[PDB]
């Protein structure tokens, strides 16, 4: 029955749009998983089953230690028979149910080993399970039916009247939950790094919590790590300031639309 | 009834109307992991309809009856006359518009049926201010030659817009710029797959959010994006509610 799919094969992409890959297509138990440019190779195909297993090359994705910092690998599924498995959150966090560690690309570069780490909601801990791994190009519409625009030589962001094809009004939504300047994909929308300011700005992508954004069904753009959402300062578009705020029902400044 | 009038039809009032329509349809909805409301099911006939009024530029009003289970139109009223789709629930005529002269339209409330009867498809049917107004008029007087296209217009500008923020946004653009448009692949792919997305989203609860089948949703550049999980913003921040599909 269609309400109970028995399995589905797909890819998994994350940080910088790279894919979860069983390095070298090795099958030995304990073979590590890394991030690598997406392709059609079998070692990037992950099959999901109702037992909470995620498999490639016939083996199961798994953490390799109870504590943080160790690699994620593939291993004989029979060794996980008495195991709860993985749980994926609605925001793309992939968590070992028992240990609570989450799939992470932790290094300063995404060309790295994947490990099981404590969850902090970093962009480097955000994943898009799905065969279509490309960034999604879109405009982001907010208060007064205006569009978010990258300004000041790609350092700031605020709302301006929507203009079709105005380059700086386009954003690339990545698999790691980043929102990137469409024409300069090394730059990401970021919550403030200065505690004195709540201003959202544009900075070099770095995998941080500041750069992970979730488009929620309720219409907000949420930063899960900071338990806050994007908001138009004082509900006034003319202030040219977008800030991070606790979610509130007062005003319409926390509502946004993705127009792709 | 919740209503919209052409005498005050701005992007703000349209947005409020759609927002409220979603609210009303989602009363009593269920929710799953995705957080997208699932419409009610097995609703007693005496409660199955939500009435909404639309007024044209002539101060002429129609009342449309929306089935709360599927967000589709079942019938409408104009003055002392009412019209029911062939596929309206069989007992609907005893529940709504009882004090009118009732008529049955010789076609179903589905796009496929409407397009066959009218001989015109959604791709060739303009949407926009003029069309919304005219559609209300054509339905008010029940001009048979224009009833089918009038439903293509209103179903999309009202109901499909309620179902999908992307569609609502297209209509907003049309109002703000007073620029008519025809739906392209992006809009049509949403309309086409609403039930399928509903099924896959619900079914995905048992598969860590992964679907049993992929759904192709086109973007504004006419590129198909495969949506095979709940992890696509073009779905999860777009589809406002779903059809009940899975226990
Ligand atoms: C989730 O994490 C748990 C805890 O680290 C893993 O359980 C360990 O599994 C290996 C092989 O089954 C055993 O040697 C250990 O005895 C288990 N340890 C504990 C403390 O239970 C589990 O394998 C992980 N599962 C996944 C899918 O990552
Ligand atoms: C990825 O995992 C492998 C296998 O567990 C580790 O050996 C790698 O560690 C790296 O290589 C070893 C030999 C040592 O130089 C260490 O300092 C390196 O970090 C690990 N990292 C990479 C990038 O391959
Ligand atoms: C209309 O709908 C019913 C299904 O409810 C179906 O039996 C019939 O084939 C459809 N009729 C037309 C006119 O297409």
């Amino acid at each position: 029955e269609q309400c109970s799919p028995q399995q589905r094969t797909t890819r998994i992409s994350g940080r910088d749009g790279l894919c979860v890959d069983v390095y070298g297509a090795l099958t030995a138990d304990g073979s590590r998983v890394i991030l690598y440019p997406c392709g059609q190779q079998q070692n990037q195909q992950w099959t999901f089953y109702p037992d909470n297993t995620i498999r490639s090359l016939g083996k199961c994705l798994a953490t390799s230690a109870l504590s943080s910092g160790s690699n994620v690998v593939i291993t004989n599924c029979d060794y996980l028979r008495y195991d709860d498995g993985w749980m994926v959150s609605s925001s793309g966090t992939m968590m070992n149910k028992s240990s609570h560690l989450v799939l992470t690309a932790n290094a300063a570069t995404s060309r790295t080993n994947l490990t099981g780490e404590n969850n902090v909601f970093a962009a480097k801990q955000a994943w898009r399970i799905g065969n279509y791994v490309e960034p999604i190009v879109t405009t982001i519409i907010g208060l007064r039916h205006m569009c978010l625009e990258a300004t000041d030589n790609d350092t700031n962001v605020w709302l301006e009247s929507c203009v079709k094809n105005k380059t700086k009004q386009y954003w690339a939504l990545y698999s790691d939950d980043t929102i990137r300047v469409n024409n300069n994909r090394n730059l990401c929308v970021s919550s403030s790094t200065d505690s004195s300011s709540k201003l959202i700005v544009i900075r070099r992508c770095d995998g941080s919590i500041n750069q992970r954004w979730v488009f929620t069904p309720q219409g907000t753009i949420s930063n899960p790590g900071y338990e806050a959402v994007m908001d138009v300062a004082q509900n006034d578009v003319y202030l040219k300031k977008i800030v991070l705020s606790s979610a509130t029902d007062k005003g319409n400044g926390q509502q946004w639309t993705v127009f792709y | 009834n919740l209503s919209l009038s052409q005498s005050n039809f701005s992007a703000d009032t349209y947005k409020s109307f759609i927002k409220n329509l979603r609210k009303q349809l989602t009363i009593g909805a269920s929710y799953g992991s995705a957080g997208i409301p699932i419409l009610k099911h097995s609703v007693p006939i005496c409660e199955r309809f939500l009435l909404v009024d639309l007024t044209n530029g002539d101060n002429e009003t129609i009342t449309l009856a929306i089935n709360v289970e599927d967000a589709g139109f079942a019938a409408y009223r104009a003055a002392d006359r009412s019209y029911f789709f062939q596929n309206a629930p069989p007992i609907a005529s005893y529940v709504i518009f009882t004090d009118t002269n009732q008529n049955i339209m010789n076609f179903n409330n589905t796009f496929e049926s409407i397009e066959i009867v009218g001989g015109t498809t959604r791709s060739e049917t303009p949407l926009g201010i003029m069309h919304f107004e005219a559609s209300i008029f054509h339905l008010f007087v029940h001009d048979e030659n224009y009833v089918p296209t009038s439903f293509l217009v209103l179903i999309q500008m009202v109901l499909e817009a309620a179902k999908f923020k992307f569609i609502e946004q297209k209509v907003i653009h049309s109002i703000m710029d007073m620029e008519d448009f025809t739906p392209g692949l992006a809009m049509l792919s949403l309309e086409e797959n609403w039930t399928q997305l509903s099924l896959q989203l619900q079914a995905s609860e048992s598969l860590n959010g992964v679907f049993g089948d992929s759904v192709s949703l086109y973007n504004s550049m006419d590129e198909p994006i495969g949506v095979d999980s709940m992890y696509y913003p073009i779905l999860t921040a777009n589809m406002a509610f779903q059809l009940y599909q899975c226990p």
